[PDB]
Order: structure tokens, then C-alpha cells, then sequence
RNA sequence: GUGAACAGCCUCUAGUUGAUAGAAUAAUGUAGAUAAGGGAAGUCGGCAAAAUAGAUCCGUAACUUCGGGAUAAGGAUUGGC
RNA sequence: CUCUUAAGGUAGCCAAAUGCCUCGUCAUCUAAUUAGUGACGCGCAUGAAUGGAUUAACGAGAUUCCCACUGUCCCUAUCUA
RNA sequence: GCAGUCAAGCGUUCAUAGCGACAUUGCUUUUUGAUUCUUCGAUGUCGGCUCUUCCUAUCAUACCGAAGCAGAAUUCGGUAAGCGUUGGAUUGUUCACCCACUAAUAGGGAACGUGAGCUGGGUUUAGACCGUCGUGAGACAGGUUAGUUUUACCCUACUGAU
């Protein structure tokens, strides 16, 4: 598509403005308010720098970000005490949840402070795509460590990039390898610090590690937020920030709530997000899962094609079992928009993104469709 | 009802006092775990 | 109960009398009426076929 | 328009009598459009995201 | 906006679902009000052939739904008395949607149009194919 | 307490009593005003 | 006799023809009904009523303890000679 | 480290038949919804045989919505014992 | 709840077109308090439905006066209760709150009109679950479910009839 090639290249010229609030130096700063006044102006100026983006670009409509200052302080304590700052990415959109701009803030107080990218549910994708995935991560030279949070995996049916194409076990040997000495000398344990977005399993993963459920789901509205550390190894401590969101970029506004960015239970204008699920799945795949027999595509009455619409999917899915409106029965589209977008994020309606390259994206993407089913023979 | 059994009555269904009853009670009190030297699920 | 083709509330407590303006069943029809402004169209003779 | 505010305790006054204590610059986008005189007559309140 | 029309028999109260005669995407209209209706305790205000009703779209294009917009009745199933003598009635009810001036949003009308609607509304007679 | 929903009266009060008339020939209560310039003619008529 | 039927309806053997009656046809009732166009706007609430119903043939979803759900839904046919 | 002679709500669940403030807040359904559903939880006063959560089937049990239908209504009229 | 007086000041430059600080005199019994006079050998104790009449402190309609009344649209005031004052979503609601039409959707009274006129949703019997409190019987004017609504033929009143 011509629209795909232009709107990808527009974002690349504007990536440099996003930065962070950075804690300028405070050397002694004994203070009742003078450290606080010193820390306001870093975030207050960074708030102004993102405000100039709205005049600069048109229809740029970016991700929401933590506008509360006290949430950003909980990032500051975790990035400071940890020698390893760690990013959790979803593998359905690996380029989006990653922030390269935070890694610049990691190398500031470095003494070989490192960057790590651990990326979950690799078994969902396929064998073929992860080979094509492995090319991009090394070329930008940060990290790639796939995994899947299962103690016994069921992944039934040139070494150079295919050796790390296999994801990893439940083992913590891969965080054990990068940094052997501690950055403060006196503690025997080092630490590692975890930063990721909410609705990506940063709490679902390290629940399984400690096995005692200390990490539990996102914090209360009335508090500051939190900050929590947990000790599980001979030689590493765990730290995680309260989950927050970085201002990277966003396109078309549907992909945000289609992913785990915006809440599904709060959404307005459901036509867009239900339109993205329509084209990015073939016809008989939904017909195997729910058994809708949608067809209705007007199929040589108004136009030519096999592509779906946002209307005719939500109607036909809710022209199944129930789901009628008050006063008159017109099939209740918005109630059916919840149960489709929840099955998108949970992984019934799975899709893999094209791997990024300088401007181009393909019309014909790679796919995954199992011909077998428990009901289909 | 409270006339029918010593566990009876109340605005909920609860016993009210300890169900373990001494060996040396009288007929009419012995309704419950009689002379329980232990109770609960065994370990 | 006991009838629906009626009038429910005849009156208030005070005055303790049924007023003259309530609706009440009795004779209908066979009254003297005057109806004005009826326009004559045809006055035909007797011995006229 | 005019919006009332607790200077000490950070609340917002709704038109009848309420005092909904909302998080600042997050969901006050949603509590204002009830107080506004304009109703649903305006086309499609297609988007709303306040500026700094 | 509505001129003089001789009284004809009221066949469409509030809550009626009449068809949609035009080609503006809507399939049927749900009558919620009649412009210029009266006032009587417990009485539903009713429409007629040629009245102007406020109505919503229950079925059709999703752009047209969930908004209240005025509409004009073009057919009626209750029989009415014309002054020249005859009692006539169509087979089903029908209406076309309009702006509050009285101009019409659709382009054409399928089915016949009642004659007392074509005299009263100038735009409906412009788009009418068959007049009774 | 007030009527809670106002509505006009049922019926007409200038036509009371609804009692049966005194005779099947209804009376003429009033005749038109006399104009003595015109020739002699009657004022009403009886018919079936 | 009809029918799947000791159902409902009409008949033979057997039994009864007893329950205060006559004349009129106002309202308001009790019991049984029908309705133009709209179709729950009535109402605390589809309360009461209406619609579907026998059989034969095609056709039957989510879910499921895999037994069910099921008469699912939905759509045709029916006399006489 | 420590105060109350023990221990400090774990797994789950929610404005629930259990939430005072309260017609909670945000979506949603509707022309309009103190009702209904999906969420969120410093929960006045939820919580694990004073059993917790989940459930096919079953119900003259409670609740909201739709299709078909209709004098429940617009608005009353008529007939029979 | 409603209406006066007095004037500092607002009304881009002016006290009273329209508003009225600081004070001060009143009316009303549709709020809510206070009191215990009448009824405990019982006045059937919410709300709606149905129907008639009354009040003016007037929303609409008639004719008028003033304006910071050019027209249009409006605001203030007079005579005036003759005549109108609604259809719906939610709640048991009165109240409230929206949507829509309209000339306009004014406020009230009559034993907080009206149960031998109704319905029984609610409250306030007995059944039952939950929450907190109580060692316990039990408690809650906290939440949710299920629960019989009787008689007129007498007199007067009224409507018709001798």
C-alpha cells in the first residue's frame, strides 16, 4: 500500500525528541524543598518538549504517557540501584514496547551497566518467523532473548542466527551471564531491575519465578504508587518499577487498544479497532473457532473481493447466540466488540507483525493457520 | 429451634460455643464431638 | 374489584355532600335540543315527479 | 466556562451537588463534558484530548 | 413550515415502526413525536398522511442510527376519507426523512405517494415517481 | 392535595338536567326580532 | 365409532328427567366472546389474554461431567376419489 | 527492629442477596435508563467444610433484554347466558 | 417560603431601566421544629390510578403601562383564575432527573382530598439467606426474597323516575 510506505517514514525523522526526565545533579542538596524544586524543573521542561510535538506533526497521535511526576520517580530509584536495566516486550509487536531512548539513560552512569530485552511467548509465533526476527535485533545491536513462561514446553512439530532462535528455558542463567562483579562493593547480591508496560506479563512472568506471588496486579489509585523488590537467587535480587508507559509513537489509534496499551473496557469508537481484527485474520479461521458462517460480504451484488468489514463481523458474531438491543433488535455491535478484542489480546486471535525495515512493509504477510481442530475433521 | 437441640436458634446458622463436650456431662448436653482429645483434619 | 365501568372518586371529605357537578348514571336521550345554521338545499313540490 | 475546585483536598464540583475527587489531568476530560451546556446535538464528539 | 391540510384519519401513534421509502440507507423509522400535535391526558399523539414526525432509524446504515431527525409520512394503512367521496388506503406505512425546513435528504422514492402529501410538501412531489 | 394532572371537565353543565322532555313536540323558546316594515309572513313550520 | 389413548365429542343395555316458577331485556356486575390502524406507549411487573400445538419429511448452535442440550432454532407437506 | 498474653486476609471474588457515603466512577445498551451487563477496588462490615471460587443439567424460585403475539393501552363500542 | 421600607454601591461617566450591601417592619401555614389539648372498649397509617370543585403569591391566552424598548427578540409591572397546563426511559416512590412536542408545560388546598372506589410496588406480623455487633437467646428504623385488602338492603346527599 502507498499509505503504509509514507506513514512509516514520517515517524523516523521525529524519534529524537522523546527523551525522559533525567534527574540533574544534586550533589549534597540538604533541603526541605530544594531537592524537590530541583526535580520539578526536569520533568516540567520534559513535559514542555513533548508539547511542541503536537504543532510539529499532524495526526501523530501518540501513546499516552505517565503525566504524573511521582510515577517517574519510581523509575529513577530502580534505574539507579540496579546494574542491569531490563525490558519486557510482548513478541506480537516487538518494536513498539521497546524504548531505545531509555537505554541512553542507562549508559549515563554506566561502568558497563547493560541493556537486556526479554521477549515472551515465542512458541506462539512459528519456527519460520523467529529466523526472520533474529536478523533485526543484532543489526541494531542491543539484545534478543526470547522465552515462554512454561516449566515444561510443548513446542511439538547455518548456526549463526539459528542458535539463539530457540527461545530459552525457565532458567535464570541468561540473566546470570552479563554482569559478574557488583557495582556497589559491599552488598554480596548484585540486583537486576525490571521495567515494562502494563498488560504485558511483567507480573505474569516473575510470579512464576518466586512462586509466592509478590508482584501482584497493578497498584491502587489512592497511594503514591509503590516500589517493590524481591530476593530470589544465590546471587541476584529482583526489582520492578510500577508499570508505566513510554511516549515512543502510535499510529492510527486502533492498534493501541488492539494491543494492551489502552483499556478495552473503556473504549469509544469501536469501528476502528474492530476493523483491524477484520483484515488481519483469514475467513475460515474465525469460522473454525466460533463457527459464524459470516459470509454476507455482498459478493457480486455491490463489489468484488473476499475482504471483510467492521460491520459485518460484529453483526454476524452477535447474530449468533444472543446480543440484541433495547427497543428494537439490531444485533448489538458494541457488546460483541468486547469479546473479540479480549480474544485478540489473550491470543485466540493471534497475528504476527511484519519485521521492521527502513521504509518497506509487505502487502502479503506471513500467516499461521492449523488445518486441524477438535471439531473440524 | 432452640428448644430442639443445643445448637439451635440464632439469626445465622452457627453453633455458638465449642462443640467439644466433656465426658462428664449429662444426658441432653452430649450432642457434639464427645470427649475429643483431638479434632480437625488429621496430620 | 366490583366493577370497572364506573367513576372512582365521587368527592372529597369536606363538604360531606355529593356535589351537583359529578358524573352520575341516569336517563340518556329524549331531550329538547336546538341546532342552528342548517342550510336548505332543495324545496321540492308535491305533484312533481 | 467555570470549574470549581477544592484548593486543599483536590475535588471537582459537578452541576447539581457532587464533589467527585478525580485524578488531575487524567479523567477530568470526562467529567467536564457533563457540566458543559452543549449536549449530544454536536455531531460525534469524535475525539477529545486536552492540551497543556 | 406546515401549511393547511384537511383533517384525515390518524393511523400512526407514538411507537409505530413505518417503512422507509427513500434511498438514504435507512430501512425503517421509529416515530417518537408528531409536530403540531395536541394535548390530552393519557392520549398518545398520532400522525397521519402528510404530517411531520420526529423519528429515529432502528435499522440501516450505522451513520444514520442513534440520532433523532424529522421525517414525513408518505403512505398510510388506516383508511381515510377524501372530500370528493372515496375511502382509500395503501397497503403499508411509509416515511421519508427530511431536514426541519422540509427539504428531503434522499434522491428518489420507491412505491406510490399519497396525493395530500404531494400538495403539502413541495420537495416530496419533486422526488415522487407515482402519485396515487 | 391538588389534582396532580390537569384535564378539562367531561360533559357540559349548561345542559342540565338530563331529564326527559315534557312532550315529543319540543317548544320554540324564542322567535326572531319583529321588523314591522316587511309584509306578513310566518316564522316557523312543523314537519316530520 | 373417531383416535396413539380408559383423553375430549356423539350413541346402545341400565338409569334419571330431580335443583321454586312466570313475565320482561335498564344500568352495574359474574361467566364466555369479537374488533379497524398502531403494537407494551398501559403497568411496581407482558399481571390477564392472544399466538405456536397432532403427525410425516428435511434440518438442528453455543456449551458439556461427552450421558445431554433437543420437540433446540428454523422450513415444507396433510382432504376427496 | 518493635508494640499489643496468639497470627496479621494467603489463593480467589465484588457496589454481589454482603458497599454506609451512593442514583459510586468509566464504558455500554436507549431519542432519554436510580434498572441490566463488562470493568476498576484502602472492601462502613467479602474470603476458604461458621466452606472459597467454577459449573453441563434441572426449577409453578429472583432479575434485565429481544422475536412472535395480542383490547394491557391510544379509545372506546357491540353480542350471549 | 413570600412581600415591603432605607440607601452605601454595581449598572463603561448617572442611587432607584434592572439590580440592593449594612440594618429593619411584616404576612403566610403547601416545609420542618416545638407542645401534648382531642381520639389507644381501633378515625383502615405511603404512592399511583379515577373524578369534581376551590384559591392567587399568574407559566400560557385578552387588553394595557415602563425600559439602557430602532425592528426582531426579550426583561419589569397592572387589571385578571373566564379558559388551558401534556406524551415517554429509570426508581415503590412523593421528590428528582433527562428526551420530545407545545401557545404554555405555574405553584397550591379540600382529615398531608380520595382504600364498604381500586391496585398492594413500599412500610410494620409470622418463613429464609448475607453482612457487622452479641459468649448466647437475639439485635439493626442496613441490603434481598415470599406473604387473605371483608359487608350497604338503612338514613341523608346526589342522579334519573312517579
Amino acid at each position: 500500500n502507498e499509505q503504509r510506505g509514507n506513514l512509516n517514514a514520517k515517524q523516523r525523522a521525529l524519534a529524537k525528541d522523546l527523551i525522559v526526565p533525567r534527574r540533574p545533579e544534586w550533589n549534597e542538596g540538604m533541603s526541605k524543598f530544594q531537592l524537590d524544586r530541583q526535580e520539578k524543573e526536569a520533568f516540567l521542561e520534559w513535559r514542555r518538549k513533548l508539547a511542541h510535538l503536537q504543532e510539529s506533526n499532524e495526526d501523530l497521535l501518540l501513546t499516552p504517557f505517565e503525566r504524573n511526576i511521582e510515577v517517574w520517580k519510581q523509575l529513577w530509584r530502580v534505574v539507579e540501584r540496579s546494574d542491569l536495566v531490563v525490558q519486557i516486550v510482548d513478541a506480537r509487536n516487538p518494536l513498539l514496547f521497546r524504548s531505545v531512548d531509555l537505554e541512553r539513560y542507562v549508559k549515563e552512569s554506566d561502568d558497563r551497566k547493560a541493556n537486556l530485552l526479554l521477549v515472551n511467548k515465542a512458541d506462539l509465533l512459528t519456527k519460520k518467523q523467529r529466523i526472520a526476527w533474529a536478523k533485526y535485533f543484532i543489526s541494531k545491536n542491543i539484545s534478543f532473548t526470547f522465552y515462554s513462561a512454561l516449566r515444561a514446553n510443548q513446542l511439538l512439530e547455518v548456526k549463526i542466527l539459528s542458535i539463539d532462535q530457540l527461545e530459552e528455558l525457565f532458567l535464570s542463567k541468561a540473566p546470570n551471564e552479563p554482569l559478574l562483579p557488583p557495582l556497589p562493593g559491599q552488598p554480596p547480591l548484585i540486583n537486576i531491575g525490571l521495567v515494562g508496560y502494563p498488560n504485558v506479563g511483567k507480573s505474569s512472568t516473575i510470579n512464576s519465578l518466586v512462586g509466592a506471588k509478590k508482584v501482584s496486579v497493578s497498584s491502587t489509585p489512592g497511594k503514591t504508587k509503590h516500589f517493590q523488590t524481591i530476593k530470589l537467587s544465590d546471587s541476584v535480587m529482583l526489582c520492578d518499577c510500577p508499570g508505566l508507559v513510554f511516549p515512543n509513537f502510535a499510529y492510527n489509534k486502533g492498534e493501541l487498544v488492539c494491543n494492551g496499551v489502552l483499556p478495552i473496557d473503556q473504549l469509544r469508537d469501536y469501528i476502528g479497532p474492530a476493523g483491524l481484527v477484520a483484515e488481519r485474520i483469514p475467513k475460515y479461521y474465525i469460522e473454525a473457532i466460533y463457527g459464524i458462517h459470516i459470509q454476507t460480504k455482498s459478493r457480486d451484488e455491490g463489489g468484488n473481493g473476499d475482504i471483510p468489514t467492521a460491520q459485518e463481523l460484529l453483526v454476524a458474531y452477535a447474530r449468533a447466540r444472543g446480543y440484541m438491543t433495547q427497543g428494537y433488535g439490531s444485533a448489538d455491535e458494541p457488546r460483541a466488540s468486547r469479546y473479540i478484542l479480549k480474544d485478540y489480546v489473550n491470543g485466540k486471535l493471534l497475528y504476527v507483525n511484519p519485521p521492521p525495515h527502513l521504509e518497506d512493509d509487505t502487502p502479503y504477510t506471513r500467516e499461521e493457520c492449523e488445518e486441524f481442530n477438535k471439531d473440524l475433521y | 429451634n432452640p428448644v430442639d437441640h443445643p445448637h439451635g436458634g440464632g439469626n445465622h446458622q452457627h453453633i455458638g460455643k465449642a462443640s467439644t463436650i466433656s465426658r462428664g456431662a449429662v444426658s441432653g448436653q452430649k450432642a457434639g464431638l464427645i470427649a475429643a482429645r483431638r479434632t480437625g483434619l488429621l496430620r | 374489584h366490583r366493577g370497572l365501568r364506573k367513576v372512582a372518586c365521587i368527592g372529597a371529605w369536606h363538604p360531606a355532600h355529593v356535589m351537583w357537578s359529578v358524573a352520575r348514571a341516569g336517563q340518556r336521550g329524549y331531550h329538547s335540543r336546538t341546532s342552528i345554521n342548517h342550510k336548505i338545499y332543495r324545496v321540492g313540490k308535491g305533484d312533481d315527479e | 466556562a467555570n470549574i470549581s475546585f477544592c484548593r486543599n483536598c483536590e475535588r471537582f464540583l459537578q452541576p447539581p451537588g457532587q464533589w467527585i475527587r478525580a485524578e488531575l489531568e487524567s479523567r477530568e476530560l470526562l467529567a467536564i463534558c457533563l457540566r458543559r451546556l452543549k449536549g449530544l446535538t454536536k455531531v460525534r464528539l469524535v475525539d477529545a484530548s486536552f492540551i497543556w | 413550515a406546515q401549511g393547511t391540510k384537511f383533517r384525515i384519519s390518524l393511523g400512526l401513534p407514538v411507537g409505530a415502526i413505518m417503512n422507509c421509502a427513500d434511498n438514504s440507507g435507512a430501512r425503517n423509522l421509529y416515530i417518537i413525536a408528531v409536530k403540531g400535535s395536541g394535548s390530552r391526558l393519557n392520549r398518545l399523539p398520532a400522525a397521519s398522511l402528510g404530517d411531520m414526525v420526529m423519528a429515529t432509524v432502528k435499522k440501516g446504515k450505522p451513520e444514520l442510527r442513534k440520532k433523532v431527525m424529522p421525517a414525513i409520512v408518505v403512505r398510510q394503512a388506516k383508511s381515510w376519507r377524501r372530500r370528493d367521496g372515496v375511502f382509500l388506503y395503501f397497503e403499508d406505512n411509509a416515511g421519508v426523512i427530511a431536514n426541519p425546513k422540509g427539504e428531503m435528504k434522499g434522491s428518489a422514492i420507491t412505491g406510490p405517494v399519497g396525493k395530500e402529501c404531494a400538495d403539502l410538501w413541495p420537495r416530496v412531489a419533486s422526488n415522487s415517481g407515482v402519485v396515487v | 392535595s391538588h389534582r396532580k394532572y390537569e384535564a378539562p371537565r367531561h360533559g357540559h353543565l349548561g345542559f342540565l338536567p338530563r331529564k326527559r322532555a315534557a312532550s315529543i313536540r319540543a317548544r320554540v323558546k324564542a322567535f326572531p326580532k319583529d321588523d314591522r316594515s316587511k309584509p306578513v309572513a310566518l316564522t316557523s313550520f312543523l314537519g316530520y
